[PDB]
RNA sequence: GAGCGGCGGUUU
RNA sequence: GGGCCACGGAAACCGCGCGCGGUGAUCAAUGAGCCGCGUUCGCUCCCGUGGCCCACAA
């Protein structure tokens, strides 16, 4: 049930000293409504019907905003966890789009085979895959139920694997052949069937008890913190004297860093967090987790996207 | 629609009672939502009822 | 038992609904499923509408309820819509069925609009 | 303009 | 010059799917079939215009 999103992180500190002025920034519970919508996503399940793109279309018309962006493209007939990043926050999905995914699957035998020889058969597909010609993983398969032709089984995979496909190659496999008959993705990244998963009614409604009713509560719930769509990737935290400066577009220097996460290679994609855990910007690190922590001098990230607006904190150089 | 889930432990199954908790189960999915919503104004009566608003 | 459900409905009450809705379909006039069932609320057509309590999701027959209240029409509770859907005079099930025109049925459906009444 | 997680076809 | 932010890098018809309205079915009433109307998100590069900064964190 490991995807490598759960691979638990250690917490490098490298200024032990650092501490942050409470009057600067808006941690996540201290947004008003309308600045959370702002820099929100939501954690929609989406109904089988619809395309995503026209769900993601009414989710504007009826909350009246100007943009908004899904992640993984799910097919009209799948249900399931569907990432909706809102207003300044859309960018964000972008970190989302190369995380891991699983599903539950109902997968229709053409033939009758042993219920032995299914589930033998369909652990032979854990590891590498290939389709399209490219290739792609398969962290797990588990085989829930098999009833006659019918098997409910649960896969986790990579980004743009096609269980459709996966299903057809398992039919292969075992001569008889086979069809995908349902679908529903139970996570994607850092989303996953929680309290936050939130249906379209529920959505709308308690937008509308907010709007109408003068009730906040449901709809604040129903909105998600982007910060949420940056709990698998690893995190630098950095001092409030550097903050002003990276949403102005300069790299991250060494001497602007409090903490780190272990483990962080060149090249690594890395949410870059203010000590109050407010999402600052992504970037690319420049320097191991050990540099980072042993050096006093030099670039540590490379500042690639900004989404923290530039008065949360003061220009401190 | 045959999928299925435990509202007590999350298994998804294509029984209706669940075979770890043994509650009854629920559809897995949620159900179909249109950008008229016909109903919306009775549904919310009926929702904020149970909410308590 | 689901929310939607308003009240407790005895055995031979919820018995009663069936017959009335066995009746009315063929010496009367019915209609069946939830969409034809809010048409006819909604156009003031239907003199009682019977909801099954097993209806998953709830969402399907939860505007029900409601929504006769707003047109002061008359609503039961019985307890499968496997049931419901064979005395409508269709194999599969039926969430809800609305009784447009009672005919034989007449006062069975006058008898069962004062019991419920006073569940209210 | 070239890609990621296609809605598909024809006209300037 | 460089980084970061914003805007831009097509338009009208047809079709599938889906949704709504209407009709309402010899195991799809949690909606067949048919008729009419609606209907498809963004992200990454790169290039152009414009705005803000040039900040090793003090
Ligand atoms: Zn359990």
């Amino acid at each position: 049930r490991i995807l490598p999103a759960d691979i638990k992180r250690e917490v490098l500190i490298k200024d032990e000293n650092a501490e942050t002025n409470p009057d600067w920034g808006f941690p996540p519970e201290k947004r008003p409504i309308e600045m959370h919508i702002q820099f929100g996503v939501i954690n929609l399940d989406k109904p089988p019907g619809p395309t995503s793109h026209e769900v993601v279309a009414w989710i504007k018309k009826i909350l009246n905003l100007e943009k908004a962006g899904h992640g993984g493209t799910l097919d009209p007939k799948v249900s399931g966890v569907l990432p909706v990043a809102l207003e300044k926050a859309t960018r964000v999905v972008q970190a989302l789009l190369p995380a891991g995914k699983e599903y539950v699957a109902l997968m229709h035998l053409h033939g009758d085979v042993p219920e032995d020889k299914i589930i033998q058969v369909m652990k032979e597909f854990e590891g590498e895959i290939i389709q399209r010609l490219r290739t792609r993983k398969v962290y797990y398969i588990e085989v829930l139920e098999i009833e006659g032709r019918d098997v409910l089984f649960r896969v986790g995979v990579e980004a743009g694997t096609y269980i459709r496909s996966l299903i057809h190659h398992i039919g292969l496999a075992l001569g008889v052949g086979a069809h995908m008959s349902e679908l529903r993705r139970t996570r994607s990244g850092p989303f996953k069937e929680d309290e936050t998963l939130i249906t379209l009614h529920d959505l709308v409604d308690y937008y509308y008890f907010w709007k109408e009713d003068g009730i906040e509560e449901y709809f604040r719930k129903a909105i998600q913190p982007m910060e949420k769509a940056v709990e698998h990737l690893p995190k630098v935290w950095i001092k409030d004297s550097a903050v002003a400066a990276v949403t102005h577009g300069a790299d991250l220097a060494v001497p602007g860093i409090a903490k780190l996460h272990a483990g962080i290679k060149r090249g690594d994609l890395v949410a870059i967090m203010t000590l109050k855990d407010e999402l600052v910007a992504l970037g690319k690190a420049m320097m191991t987790s050990q540099e980072m922590l042993e050096k006093t001098k030099g670039i540590a990230v490379d500042v690639e996207k900004v989404f923290m607006p530039r008065d949360w904190y003061p220009k401190l150089w | 629609f045959r999928i299925r889930k435990c509202p007590k432990c999350g298994r998804y199954t294509l029984k209706e009672v669940c075979p770890v908790c043994g509650e009854k189960t629920k559809v897995a999915h949620p159900p179909r939502f249109s950008p008229e919503d016909p109903y919306g104004e009775y549904r919310r009566r009926w929702k904020r009822e149970v909410l308590g608003i | 038992k689901p929310s939607y459900v308003k009240f407790e409905v005895p055995k031979e009450l919820a018995e009663k609904a069936l017959q009335a809705v066995e009746i009315a379909r063929d010496t009367g006039k019915i209609r069946k499923g939830t969409n034809e069932t809010t048409k006819a609320v909604e156009r003031g057509q239907a003199k009682l509408v019977i909801i099954a309590e097993d209806v998953d999701p709830e969402e399907i027959v939860a505007h029900l309820p409601p929504l006769c209240e707003e047109k002061e029409i008359p609503y039961i509770y019985v307890p499968s819509k496997k049931e419901l859907g064979a005395a409508a005079g269709i194999e599969v099930a039926a969430a809800s069925v609305a009784i447009i025109e009672p005919g034989k049925a007449r006062d069975l459906v006058e008898e069962i609009a004062m019991k419920v009444k006073e569940l209210m």
